């Protein structure tokens, strides 16, 4: 399973 | 990474196998509301505050009324001249014998509008339900999509939430059923479609170009699928307003608006 994730680190 | 349309130029000119994974920058240029930046929300949220399991078992009225208000806003929207190269490019290709995918992060199906037919639509669409009884997806262009909608889900702060009963909120309608529909949406702590998810993996290991397009608002695992490309040596095309985390892996970085580079590179 691959779920859907807020990109934060930048 | 380069800026030499030339060079890009040269590699599209005999690639076989292109994936073009777009984001919502090229959305944001036909004028629709992505409620993701600094600044950018519907009332006082954002769409990651929305767009979640739980704002929907909380309040599914609300989350409704703001997926209603995407909806009806698309009437008056148009594909831009980014869509339009993307389609032509695939249309083109197709009868040398090339082949082009699109993966899409937008649900807005400009992408359907332009006139992609091989369209991986990776997080769902604004225009397809999902009945959480019995799973069927279907779907759905209706205005409003159910009558307790009809004038709701305005964008302004200030504006009050509709309330509206979850036996009011929209239903399915297949033979027996009755159960409360959601948008089929993939929201953030949701898992991407597994068969979807396949063909996606299946594209980027065939790719002997890549390109990514608008794309600055970052999401897993899209934001991963050029890199993946890219790591195995494959060139990939950057077009975007602004650097992203991922641009240093890329072979080619075009800045602008979608619309003015992608013609011409597509041409
Ligand atoms: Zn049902």
């Amino acid at each position: 399973e691959l779920n859907k994730l807020l990109g934060r680190v930048t | 990474p380069s800026s030499s349309m030339a060079d890009f130029r040269k590699f599209f000119a005999k690639a076989k196998h292109i994936v073009i994974i777009s984001g919502a920058g090229v959305s944001a240029e036909s004028g629709v509301p992505t409620f993701r930046g600094a600044g950018g929300y519907w009332r006082k949220w954002q769409a990651q505050d929305l767009a979640t399991p739980l704002a929907f078992a909380h309040n599914p009225s609300r989350v409704w009324e703001f997926y209603h208000y995407r909806r009806e806003v698309m009437g008056s929207k148009e594909p831009n001249a980014g869509h339009r190269a993307i389609a032509e490019c695939e249309t083109r290709l197709g009868k040398q014998g090339r082949r082009v995918v699109v993966i899409t992060q937008n649900i807005d199906e400009l992408h359907r509008k332009a006139g992609t037919k091989n369209l991986l639509e990776i997080h769902g669409s604004l225009f397809k339900t999902r009945c959480t009884s019995c799973g069927v997806v279907a779907e759905n262009y209706k205005s409003p999509i159910c009558p307790a909608l009809s004038g709701k889900g305005a964008p302004e702060p200030g504006t009050q939430d509709a309330s509206i009963p979850v036996e009011k909120l929209p239903r399915c309608e297949e033979a027996g059923c009755g159960g409360l529909l959601r948008p089929h949406v993939v929201w953030f702590g949701e898992n991407l479609d597994p068969a979807i998810l396949e063909e996606v993996d299946r594209e980027l290991a065939h790719c002997d170009l890549c390109l990514v397009v608008g794309t600055s608002s970052v999401v897993y695992p899209a934001a991963m699928f050029a890199p993946q490309v890219a790591a195995r040596g494959v060139p990939v095309a950057e077009f975007n307003t602004e650097t992203t985390p991922a641009t240093n892996r890329f072979r080619f970085h075009f800045q602008g608006p979608c619309g003015t580079t992608l013609p011409e590179a597509l041409a």
